[PDB]
RNA sequence: AUUAGCUAGUUGGUAAGGUAACGGCUUACCAAGGCAACGAUGCAUAGCCGACCUGAGAGGGUGAUCGGCCACACUGGAACU
RNA sequence: ACUUGAGUGCAGAAGAGGAAAGUGGAAUUCCAUGUGUAGCGGUGAAAUGCGCAGAGAUAUGGAGGAACACCAGUGGCGAAGGCGACUUUCUGGUCUGUAACUGACGCUGAUGUGCGAAAGCGUGGGGAUCAAACAGGAUUAGAUACCCUGGUAGUCCACGCCGUAAACGAUGAGUGCUAAGUGUUAGGGGGUUUCCGCCCCUUAGUGCUGCAGCUAACGCAUUAAGCACUCCGCCUGGGGAGUA
RNA sequence: GCCGUCGAAGGUGGGACAAAUGAUUGGGGUGAAGUCGUAACAAGGUAGCCGUAUCGGAAGGUGCGGCUGGAUCACC
RNA sequence: UCUACCCUUGGUCAGGUUGAAGUUCAGGUAACACUGAAUGGAGGACCGAACCGACUUACGUUGAAAAGUGAGCGGAUGAAC
RNA sequence: GUUAAGGAACUCGGCAAAAUGACCCCGUAACUUCGGGAGAAGGGGUGCUCUUUAGGGUUAACGCCCAGAAGAGCCGCAGUGAAUAGGCCCAAGCGACUGUUUAUCAAAAACACAGGUCUCUGCUAAACCGUAAGGUGAUGUAUAGGGGCUGACGCCUGCCCA
RNA sequence: GGUCCUAAGGUAGCGAAAUUCCUUGUCGGGUAAGUUCCGACCCGCACGAAAGGCGUAACGAUUUGGGCACUGUCUCAACGAG
RNA sequence: CCUGAUAUUGAAAUUCGGCACAGCUAGCUGUGUUGGCUUUCUAACCCGCACCACUUAUCGUGGUGGGAGACAGUGUCAGGCGGGCAGUUU
């Protein structure tokens, strides 16, 4: 998990819009900080299978934000891949 | 844990190995290597008493340290070589005298330990220490038997034994073969379980590297004709014929016990083996 | 679809030859493509349309005399005016 | 350009939702001695068996392994299979109220892919109870049957597989919609908030009774089997046969 | 008239698909029930059924899980 | 001092052939991550001399030799000599 | 050493001989432990001289060695023209494999084997040699040592304790 | 189903076999012709589950039957060389 | 090999039986003598048990410990298994 007074600081290194809490940018910037978070428990446990249920479904979530990203805008959506590693 | 192998020939159809991967520093430290010269079954006659031994390849011994003095002396582990002459592997630890010793190792070391009787002595893996100090249900290995003789018991690869509890002068020891015995209570015992725990897989797989560790084969009875085994010839092959098989010199070897009655060790053994 | 892969001069440029003409149309060096789950490839059954049959109609089953087009000539190639 | 759908932010609760590590109590079995002693069992009736070489009964003793009484109930949770002793570190989702936030970012899913009750199998540990197979006594004209003291693979853990069930609400998902009464659980609205007093409401799960409607009938009936929309899966007499 | 490129049929060889057939052999439906038992439907007299093992001449019986499509008094 | 195992110290095997683990790059992955191309040089692995054996056969049998020669035959980086 | 026509009719039996043999190419089945089968099988080409062009290294470069392509042409009955170098296929039986055995009438289907079990051993270990001292087991200690039977891998191992 | 007896009184799998006397068992395939060989039947003189039972790719100077190829082994021998 | 009887081999005990009839009501009590079972202590004996000396020898003997202890090892006698091995008959 990530906590509520670390959670804010994701956001605002991702911010290229002003006052956004919610984006096609910075909801995912919070999303890749857990799924780099949920696949550290993920290496070290693998007997659980609740939690690898949750793993597949925020990832396909990212994937219909990004694919909203990609027919909007041709240079944002190009620097939100570059800018985390993310694909 | 085993890597394995991939059947490219007949002989390493199902043959498994075990690899080395808890083994730092491959070359040895040449100060604590003493000479050790083979011999097949060759006592002082020369003549052949054990039977199936010899030849191979040549080994050369490593001075270990089972009687753990130097009271009170931390001592770092460094490095986790190999040993030829047992199953499990070695350790080089350094004390803080500059007198560079060998250990059998544990099951997880690399950190830094203490020989101490009973200063404070931390039980942790590693730390030896005597049984009277150490708590109930604590395993323990590498024990000893005479005080101050040197650590005998339970010293394999992946053996342990187990403090059950504290009787009037002795305490009460659980053996790994399941035989409950009393040893004085001034004897050491490493605190752990000797590590190496993945040895009795290694599938040899080949009747040749089965012959290079220093075995010879062994020719079953029935197929010797009666001058020198008594599951001698007869016409075909045939079944024993005898109330009771017997080893090659007459004792029957399926059943009967064989120990005798002895000194300070019936008063001692309370229960005895389980198989 | 109880058949999933398929062709190799196959896909393309270039060359000169080649027929009424375009042409991998047949050959030569380079070039890495064709087709495909939107049915590519392979098996068994079949001449096909205008029309005939039945049906409230929508549809189902048929291909004969009668007209248009097509292929074949005991069998398998190749020509000459 | 728009903000009802869908997503995050902030304010808050309820959990047997998982996964590693410790720890605790009560019963079952076996070993040590006494006091003690001819019966303990089992049953329609009986035994086979353990016992007189000191069994059960009876006390302290210590060895193990496994489940988790009372709370426990209609309650809760997860998409299902399922999950009930406690404490700790790590870990998913759902819900209540909404000031904030870019601004249709949706629903369904042919192949693909991932979890799957128990039984069963592979390589290692550990094995108290219950116990297929198995031997025993009688009940039976006959008896693995049903009944009785015994009993191994299995049951528990770690790792890799197999993927089926009356895997069920025998009712696929998604949205809006249409008479009403009576419970229960976690939250919010109107009170001096009377504390498990009370009524007044609004929202989400959860059960019961009951119009119009639909249904062959039974019966559903706001958690539809009603009126409609979208997309997916399947059926076309009974055997042969989920076989070749 | 001879030489060369291309070229049907033929001959050689290993395959690929259907079809005809074959000593025996394993289930299946059909009858007419003679032979051996009663396993279901009433609580069918050991409540049934679905998965999954193991045994028996014959239906079938037992073990561990789920279901009511389980009488009595519906198992308070 | 022959032969049988055995201990300590040495020596020897022309050549040619397939291509195990891994490692790196690229392709997809961020789900449960597995295909290709290079590189690496594994084995009581394959063909073959020295070298060590002794399967078939002919000759030899008051032999050239009290156990052999002619033509072929098996092992040949190992449980080898 | 060669042989007309025939080609196992010879014989206990294809015993001895005869054919196949190198390199470079096209192509290759059943079956399986996915490595193998496989040199599977069945097929083609090779000589000398002359013209053009693309290939390493050495070197300032003429020079030198290493090579592969098409095309054109010549000659013989025959172009690895001499010597050296696998015959192959279908179906069964026993043993899994490489190995080892009767120096000198038997090389195997026998012995070993990797793996499965069963039993014995708490350390001055059991076991064996030695009248004893001493040694081997081992400067090893139940994942380790001595013995009995079976003989990789796969599916399994049924009743009887008088 | 009756009944004698034994401590219970041959299960899965294979079966004229390296195991079968009589026997050249019997029906099918192979050849112009097959006491050997291969596939089946089962009445096992006397297979049988670690003196293991049944299968099996690969490997064999193993043992048994059938094809193509090649040939003085053969019908039938003749000539030449040391 | 296994198991007794004694020798080397000493003290402290605590109970239990055979005699003895000691009390004089099948079983009580308690003395004079016999044979055990156990339990503990250390002085022999034993240690392929720790440093220390002979000595800059993991053999040996000598020395304070620590263990085990009248059992073990050993001598004589006696019984039982004993084709592991021998002499011979059939
Ligand atoms: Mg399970
Ligand atoms: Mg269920
Ligand atoms: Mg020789
Ligand atoms: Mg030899
Ligand atoms: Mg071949
Ligand atoms: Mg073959
Ligand atoms: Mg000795
Ligand atoms: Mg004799």
């Amino acid at each position: 998990a990530i906590s509520q007074e670390r959670k804010n600081e994701i956001i605002k290194e991702y911010r290229v819009h002003e006052t956004d809490t919610g984006s096609p940018e910075v909801q995912i910037a919070v999303l890749t900080a857990e799924i780099n978070a949920v696949n550290e428990h993920l290496r070290t446990h693998k007997k659980d299978h609740h939690s690898r249920r949750g793993l597949l479904k925020m990832v396909g979530r990212r994937r219909h934000l990004l694919n909203y990203l990609r027919s909007k805008d041709i240079q944002r959506y190009r620097e939100l891949i570059k800018s985390l590693g993310i694909r | 844990a085993i890597k394995k192998y991939k059947p490219i020939t007949n002989g390493r159809r199902n043959m498994t190995s075990l690899d080395f991967a808890e083994i730092t520093k491959t070359t040895p430290e040449k100060s604590l290597l003493k000479p050790l010269p083979k011999k097949a079954g060759r006592n002082n006659q020369g003549k052949l008493t054990v039977r199936h031994h010899g030849g191979g390849h040549k080994r050369q011994y490593r001075v270990i340290d089972f009687k753990r003095n130097k009271d009170g002396i931390n001592a770092k582990v460094d490095s986790i070589q190999y040993d030829p002459n047992r199953s499990a592997n070695i350790a080089l630890v350094v004390y803080a005298d500059g007198e560079k010793r060998y250990i059998i190792a544990p099951k997880g070391l690399e950190v830094g330990q203490i020989v101490e009787s009973g200063a404070e002595a931390d039980i942790k893996v590693g730390n030896a220490l005597p049984l009277q100090n150490i708590p109930v249900g604590t395993v323990v290995h590498n024990i000893e038997l005479k005080p101050g003789k040197g650590g005998q018991i339970a010293r394999s690869a992946g053996a342990s034994a187990q403090v059950l509890g504290k009787e009037g002068k002795y305490v009460l020891i659980r053996l790994r073969s399941g035989e409950v015995r009393m040893i004085l209570s001034t004897c050491r015992a490493t605190i752990g379980q000797v590590g190496n725990l993945q040895h009795e897989l290694v599938n040899v797989g080949k009747a040749g590297r089965s012959r290079w560790k220093g075995i010879r084969p062994t020719v079953r009875g029935s197929v010797m004709n009666p001058n020198d085994h008594p599951h001698g010839g007869g016409e075909g092959r045939a079944p024993i014929g005898r109330p009771s098989p017997m080893s090659p010199w007459g004792k029957p070897t399926l059943g009967k016990k064989t120990r005798r009655g002895k000194k300070s060790s019936d008063k001692l053994i309370v229960r005895g083996r389980k198989k």
